[PDB]
């Protein structure tokens, strides 16, 4: 809900959790993972077949910033069964790794198969306000930091520009004769995702990453929207 | 709102002023006299009867005249004492010479002079800056040299020392002024009003920002105005910090990478903006897009007398983007009727070291004649078989003769001879340069402006 | 040994002219207007007299044992002469002429070497302007009458700029040791030249413009330039810096790698410093020339303007240097006469309203500061001041300092500044028109005490 | 001699060597690679040890992923069998080099400097990025240890999002020794080390390429 915003300032919150943001993304028209937050081992199972095989399992916890690292994520879970393995092995690696850690529950989302991971930002300057970033995303992101900006809201011109001055750019024209992906999908990205800013005044840094583009469409896998 | 009677004032009161003319405020009034100004100067102190052979006031409102501009020169504790004298007097606009402001902490201070100059219905200036100059009006208001050289550049500067040394530095690089205008602590007219004015200005033709940073909330409307000038007049920004503090370590990947630094880049990319980063560049491209019309395509011609100096132009261009084609072939064959057999046709046009003052004249000439050529940039190299003067007026004949108005830069290398030559070059407002990289830099500045208007054009182009 | 080169007893100058307009004649012009000391021997088939000289028909004809011969003649007649100064038993031949292989005529440039080698003697070019050495008061070349004498060694590949910028020289007030046209390079090359240069006293800096080396020969420049480097400072302006396309080669390393980026390694092995432009090469060649290398990072900037101080700031972290907290000793030392509100943060802002005096006592006492390793004095003219008063200060504080500290100064002005700057540096004292370029200058001592760490460590045993 | 490989493959008129003879010339200059081997394949697999990869061997190997001729990660008798025989309708065994940070190291014959060493985060991405360095053989230690420092993916190398960080030591060694194969041999124009996996300790070269002249 677009209001998603407001409940949560409301509410003391300096962030939305995953699926929130999702959720707040996906209302301006940028494609998502499809996600629900599972409250039990049965509502985890029943999500995963309302989003269709494989899918992965994240715990949400506010005193654990490093998933991986507590063994608080699960990949690629095929069947009804070995989503109920996971579920399980999550809860008990959290409360084993870090037991004052609450749970608030676990996340059921869509598999992205692999692609060109990819970046969006957006960020609000004092002096110019809403800004959108692109570049190179998945892990690597502060590697290289291979990026662009733009003070939105962005024109056609400079979603289009702002794409072909970054060095990875080869990537999406076909590399290695890789399949060029889809610049259109990510250019409507980049100006929706302006168009968050300019609308939404609470809105203090977001990020889109990572962010999959494959030949026809994109997906964005994980998101992460700091309020003020 | 609008600033004609700032650079156009009927009146100006300098508040300040002293019989010791080791005071500020009596430089300001030195150089508003000798300058030339027409109006109406009116010296305020308040034991003085008369300076300079003025009528002396001891208060602005006891002046028996529209008073539109007052220059302040007094301490900051009594700057409020002469903006309330001012608001009365009905002026129009407050520029504040002194400092203790902002920039020392006391912004309650600033933003108090601000809203009382509002209350008035007046506007202000700085404070912190050392005035402004408007030649077309024969106004200096400064403490600055007495003179410049009158052009169409005008030159806003948010730096003091800084902005006053490079005001002298117009002279020796033969750059030609319209304006120059100290923005200082920037606490109430800025750069977007500066810009709105130099928009309009006929008189103004290129315009010159030295830039610290802008207020919070006012970079929206830098670029949206910025980028409507853009498409007319060029603009040059110095950009002061430009050097990331690095590793902001924020709450996501976008807070921690992005800083402020490439915002502004990217800020200035949008506005059609061309960023300079030193001084000797921006004084550079701006002497070449102050005397020349911006290329209307790409058939860019170099034509050398030595090679080695093509190469140094060629690596130049290259790493601007620009990459020169064949020539076209009627200017081949035009050039090769007095040119050697063994002379080079690649672009660089290499006419060779032996080449005498007046294939520099016919070569010019044929290049600029030449429907396929959009712009030249001549290279010489000082051989005993020429003489620097001797290939200079080559080019200047040449360039009358063409009729036309091509882009056309110069790059000379040589000892007294080719300095006194470039000079020459440049005092008949021929950008010229004492090597073959600055040379290609400056003709790189007006592609770059080309191509930032271009920029504009398609954002702005109706879907 | 190019001893017998640049120090020759005496010189021949074949293709002399009672026609002065003539190259051959230029040249001996220069030779008598510099001051050559030695013998003097123009070499003309008809001539009796030259220039108020004792003109031979051949220099074997020549009663002195000659030891350098500069060769002005037409092509089809140099291998003639080559044969004469063999059976005269010169040591070296320079040949100005052009003609050879760099309009494709490989056979006669190959022919012309195998001969001078077979006399025992070397080649200087062909296709060149000449040489000069101001040790010897030696000026065999058809360019400027003049150069200021130092201690930079100009070596160059290109012969229309490089007498072009021999004269630029002068201009910039950098104060040669030797000029050397090194042209078609078809025998005595860059290596040797360096070779020489690495033990001649007289030379601390080497400037070389280099459009390319001959191959199989870039091992041997890396060896012989790296060890100078030790000791004595390369400049390179590489022409030809552009990547052509790219290579479909049969390996990833053939498809990436670039003839560019190769030199740039190999320049970064020899600890030379790559110039991009000619300006460049100019402003730290001076600045090398006139100042030792810092021996540590603590470089101290001194404005009276912070905009000035900014721009240096940018230009220096553009160059991987950045700025350190002043000592505290320092700090005190000049809070003894500057307001309270000037800044300490380096760039030691002394404010707007310094006057003269301020220049030599900031500049002399981070000069003593044991803590100081460096100093870029910045000034901006005001009314308050005289650029000269301030230049006159910088002097004086140097002169008691103990010269033993690296020093650039940027003056940014009017008239007076640009006669300041020139002051300045006609008493040997780095100094510019712009923050930028005093900044960039000093970057380059930095580069340099960086490209010696880099050589002694490669080299270290 | 490891010299006779490269006179053997010169007159077969063969303008490279095979991956199985480039990696013994290669490790008989004291570079690290999976140890190799030429039913004959199992008993090789139980020799080098699980897991293993096979990939065929033929006169034409153009693209081999593409044609299904590779079989990765076999970690039983049962399942090296599969490949052995399967892979023939679409006897060269190689130890499995598990994850890790994938550099490349090349040799170039450059025409002025001659023997030429690059280096840069390999794997499929390297020639896009292109972040690499090099430098003229033959190398000193501080050559070595400068082009590594000087490519912008160097961070992989000390420790990256609490990686842990691999042997730059031997990186180092294995350049340096690149560049003598350079040197001593003429006939060799390319050489292609990619990828050569970098682990917390030591590091090992995948797969090898060396053209000839
Ligand atoms: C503004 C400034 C220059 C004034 O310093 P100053 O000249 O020493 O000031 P004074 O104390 O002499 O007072 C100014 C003069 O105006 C007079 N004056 C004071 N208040 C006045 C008033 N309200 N109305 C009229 N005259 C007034 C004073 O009597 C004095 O003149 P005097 O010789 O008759 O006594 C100083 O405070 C300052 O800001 N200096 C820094 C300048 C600077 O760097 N500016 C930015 C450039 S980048
Ligand atoms: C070498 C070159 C400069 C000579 O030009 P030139 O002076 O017109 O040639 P000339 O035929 O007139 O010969 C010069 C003189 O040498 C004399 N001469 C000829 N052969 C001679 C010989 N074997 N011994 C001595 N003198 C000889 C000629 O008689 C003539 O003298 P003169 O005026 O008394 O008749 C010319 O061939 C050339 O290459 N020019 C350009 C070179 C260049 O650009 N160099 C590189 C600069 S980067
Ligand atoms: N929808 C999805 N499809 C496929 N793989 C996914 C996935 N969501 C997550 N993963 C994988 O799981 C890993 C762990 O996810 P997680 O979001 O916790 O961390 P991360 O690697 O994305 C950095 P950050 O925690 O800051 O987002 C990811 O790195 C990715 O490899
Ligand atoms: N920092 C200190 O704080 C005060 C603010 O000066 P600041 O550097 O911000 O502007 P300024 O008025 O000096 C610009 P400039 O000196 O270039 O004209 C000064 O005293 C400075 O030395
Ligand atoms: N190409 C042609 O080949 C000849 C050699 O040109 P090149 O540039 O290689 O040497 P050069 O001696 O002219 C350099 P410079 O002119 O800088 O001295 C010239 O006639 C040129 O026009
Ligand atoms: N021993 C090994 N251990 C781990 N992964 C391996 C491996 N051998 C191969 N691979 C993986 O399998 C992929 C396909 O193998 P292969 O070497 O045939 O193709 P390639 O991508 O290297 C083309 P080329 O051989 O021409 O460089 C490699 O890119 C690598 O990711
Ligand atoms: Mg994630
Ligand atoms: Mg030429
Ligand atoms: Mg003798
Ligand atoms: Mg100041
Ligand atoms: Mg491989």
């Amino acid at each position: 809900s677009r209001d998603l915003l407001l409940k949560a300032k409301e509410n003391g919150r300096k962030s939305l959790l995953e699926h929130e943001a999702k959720y707040f993304i996906s209302s301006y028209g940028i494609p998502v993972t499809n996600i629900r937050l599972a409250k039990s081992e049965e509502e985890a199972v029943n999500f995963s077949r309302e989003i269709g095989f494989p899918v992965v399992l994240k715990i949400v916890s506010p005193q654990v910033v490093h998933k991986s690292d507590v063994g608080g994520v699960k990949v690629n879970l095929r069947s009804e069964e070995e989503v109920r393995k996971a579920y399980r092995e999550i809860i008990e690696n959290v409360k084993r790794n870090v037991p004052n850690a609450e749970i608030e529950g676990i996340l059921v989302q869509e598999f992205a198969p692999p692609g060109v991971e990819l970046i969006i930002g957006l960020l609000r300057d004092p002096q110019f306000g809403p800004t959108v970033m692109f570049g190179l995303g998945g892990v690597f992101v502060e590697l290289f930091r291979d990026v662009s900006f733009r003070v939105a809201p962005l024109s056609e011109q400079d979603a289009e520009s702002m794409i072909k001055e970054v060095k990875a750019y080869k990537l999406l024209t076909g590399f290695r004769g890789m399949e060029p992906v889809d610049i259109e999908a990510i250019k409507d990205a980049l100006i929706r995702a302006g168009r968050i800013g300019v609308e939404n005044e609470e809105i203090a840094e977001m990020d889109l990453n990572p962010v999959i583009a494959y030949p026809k469409g994109i997906k964005v896998v994980d998101a992460r929207i700091i309020l003020r | 709102n609008d600033l004609e009677r700032l650079f156009n004032p009927s009146a100006i009161a300098v508040v300040g002023a002293s019989k010791d003319p080791s005071k500020i405020g009596s430089q300001i009034l030195r150089n508003l006299l000798s300058y030339g100004f027409k109006g109406k100067v009116y010296p305020i102190n308040p034991t003085a009867d008369e300076l300079m052979g003025l009528k002396c006031y001891p208060k602005v409102s006891d002046v028996p005249d529209k008073v539109d501009v007052a220059v302040i020169s007094v301490p900051s504790d009594k700057v409020l004492g002469v903006i309330d004298d001012c608001g009365k007097a009905g002026v129009k606009f407050a520029v504040v010479i002194t400092s203790g402001f902002k920039e020392v902490g006391n912004e309650e201070l600033e933003e108090e002079l601000v809203r009382r100059a509002h209350s008035y219905g007046m506007r202000v200036l700085g404070p912190n800056i050392f005035g402004y100059l408007y030649a077309p009006a024969r106004l200096n208001a400064t403490f600055g040299p007495k003179d410049v050289l009158s052009g169409n550049v005008a030159f806003i500067s948010q730096s003091g020392a800084l902005g006053i040394a490079l005001m002298g530095y117009t002279v020796v690089e033969n750059i030609g002024i319209s304006s120059i205008v100290s923005v200082g602590n920037k606490a109430d007219l800025d750069d977007v009003d500066l810009l709105d004015f130099f928009d309009k200005d006929p008189n103004t033709g290129v315009i010159m920002i030295y830039l610290e940073g802008i207020a919070p909330g006012r970079g929206r409307m830098f670029i949206d105005v910025a980028s409507r000038v853009s498409l007319r007049k060029p603009i040059i920004v110095i950009k002061a910090g430009r050097t990331e503090v690095g590793a902001r370590a924020a709450a996501s990947h976008t807070g921690s990478i992005a800083g402020s630094v490439a915002i502004y880049e990217s800020a200035f990319k949008q506005s059609g903006i061309l960023m300079a980063k030193s001084v000797e560049d921006a004084f550079d491209w701006t002497k070449a897009l102050s005397w020349n019309p911006i290329p209307e395509g790409e058939r860019l011609i170099v034509l050398t007398n030595g090679g080695g100096a093509g190469v140094q132009s060629t690596d130049t261009f290259a790493d601007n983007g620009i990459y020169l084609s064949k020539p076209p072939e009627s200017l081949i064959q035009e050039i090769k009727k007095f040119v050697p057999p063994f002379a080079s046709f690649a672009n660089p046009i290499d006419i060779t070291g032996m080449a005498p003052d007046d294939w520099y004249y016919m070569g010019t000439l044929a290049a600029l004649k030449n429907p396929d050529v959009d712009a030249l940039t001549v290279l010489y190299c000082q051989t005993a078989v020429t003489t620097p003067i001797g290939v200079a007026k080559g080019i200047v004949d040449a360039i009358k003769e063409a009729g036309n108005s091509k882009p056309v830069t110069v790059g000379m290398v040589g000892g007294p001879e080719v300095a006194e030559a470039v000079s020459f070059l440049n005092k008949q407002r021929i950008a010229a340069y004492p090597t073959p990289e600055r040379a290609s830099s400056a003709m790189s500045a007006l592609y770059a402006y080309a191509r930032a208007r271009s920029y504009v054009m398609k954002s702005l182009a109706v879907r």
